[PDB]
This record gives structure tokens, sequence and C-alpha cells, in this order.
């Protein structure tokens, strides 16, 4: 069974929904949230819908929510499988956190993103040495992979 | 401590994250141009070196300057002006 604090966690993102954010419970695992989050304004994201799925893992809120995105996305800390490197979903997770703010900490890593990150990748390495292209082609993903998929 | 704003690098309480992160998405976080100095400018108040010419600085909205390498390393935890924290 579910218990108390994500029914009420649930039932507070009906009635209080995060501006930018849809949160919804999968009808048949409420241990499961579709989620989508508007791209951050004056972003290369803005105007952008992405879709991310987020689960609740048995020992939550001992443990953080598991999170991916599953639309593409150019962005230094999401790699090619949807996994997000964002330090409060593993070592600086603490259960004062709930999916509201989970969810606002990677929008806000949306609009700051971190090309520093220890983890060596791609999408970060174009953000270090040519910024704007990086920023036009997160641009051209928004508008190929996050506009009309809702 | 608490939870460290990536937009802005405040910190905040848990209580206090919603309505800072929507007010940090809400508007263009601080910026500053990119510039070469083009004459001596006496020491940055970060590292107290000389700002001279041909230096890579930053010049911000309130028009205080530093050096590129100074600012962005007290963005890092505070974004912003050394000299105007409140704007
Ligand atoms: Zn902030
Ligand atoms: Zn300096
Ligand atoms: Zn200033």
């Amino acid at each position: 069974g579910l218990p108390r604090r994500i029914i009420k966690e649930t039932q507070r993102l009906l009635a209080e929904p995060v501006p930018g954010i849809k949160a919804e419970p999968d009808e048949s695992n409420a241990r499961y949230f579709h989620v989508v989050i508007a791209g951050p304004q004056d972003s290369p994201f803005e105007g952008g819908t992405f879709k991310l799925e987020l689960f609740l893992p048995e020992e939550y809120p001992m443990a953080a929510p598991k999170v991916r995105f599953m639309t593409k996305i150019y962005h230094p800390n999401v790699d090619k499988l949807g996994r997000i490197c964002l330090d409060i979903l593993k070592d600086k997770w603490s259960p004062a956190l709930q999916i509201r703010t989970v969810l606002l900490s990677i929008q806000a890593l949306l609009s700051a993103p971190n090309p520093d990150d220890p983890l060596a990748n791609d999408v970060a390495e174009q953000w270090k040495t040519n910024e704007a292209q990086a920023i036009e082609t997160a641009r051209a993903w928004t508008r190929l992979y996050a506009m009309n998929n809702i | 401590s608490g939870f460290k704003c990536p937009i802005c690098s405040k910190s905040v309480a848990s209580d206090e994250m919603e309505m800072h992160f929507i007010m940090c998405l809400s508007k263009p976080r601080l910026s500053y141009n990119d510039d070469v100095l083009t004459k001596d400018a006496g020491e940055c108040v970060i590292c107290l070196e000389e700002l001279l010419q041909g230096d890579t600085i930053a010049r911000l909205p309130c028009l205080c300057i530093y050096h590129k390498s100074c600012i962005d390393s007290w963005f890092e935890v505070n974004r912003s002006c050394p000299e105007h924290p409140a704007d």
C-alpha cells in the first residue's frame, strides 16, 4: 500500500499544481507519475513541452524518486537514455524534498545547465567549446521533439 | 545550509524552495557582458589584482567590472554584483 506521505503529495499535486509542470499519477501503478515540464522562458527550451517519467521507489522518501526524460532533449546533464545528472536525485537527496520540488529542480536545471559536472559527455563538451552552437542545437531539438508532441 | 538554486546559487529552505524557484524561472537571471579592458582600472575587488589593459573582464548592468574568472567564481555561490548585492 501507499504510505500516507505519497497519498498526501499526490492529492496536493492535484489540488495545487506547480505552474509550468503537469504531474499526474499513472492509472495502473500509483507510484509512477507522468510529467510534462514546460521549457523555461529565455532558455533554448522555451516553448517546449518535455515528457518525463517519475517513479517512487519502495523506500521513498528515504530514497529519491527515479526520474527520466521521455522526450529527446539536448542538455549537458541529460544523456541519450534520458537519465538526469542532478545531485538531489543522488548524493544530495533529502526527504525534505518532494515530487513538486524535484520537478522544479529539473526545470531550473533546464534554465541553468551544468556542463562542468565530472561525468564527461559530448553535449557538455559542446556547451563548453561552442556554447552558441550548443544553444542553437538545443533550440532546434526543442522545435523538433518538444513541440506538438503532447 | 539548505537547497541551492541552480539559477542564482542562493540556498533556501525546503519550504521556500517552490516559490523561490518559480521566481527565478520567471525572468532572465543577472548577466554580464564580456569585454577586453581598454585601459587600466585599478584593482578588481574580488582578487585584488590589477584590472589592466587587455584583461578578460565582465561588465555588469550596474557598470561594475571584474575579471571574468573572478565574477564567475563568485556567481557559483551568489549570483549578484559584489558591490550591488540588491541591485
Ligand atoms: Zn534562485
Ligand atoms: Zn579579479
Ligand atoms: Zn555593481
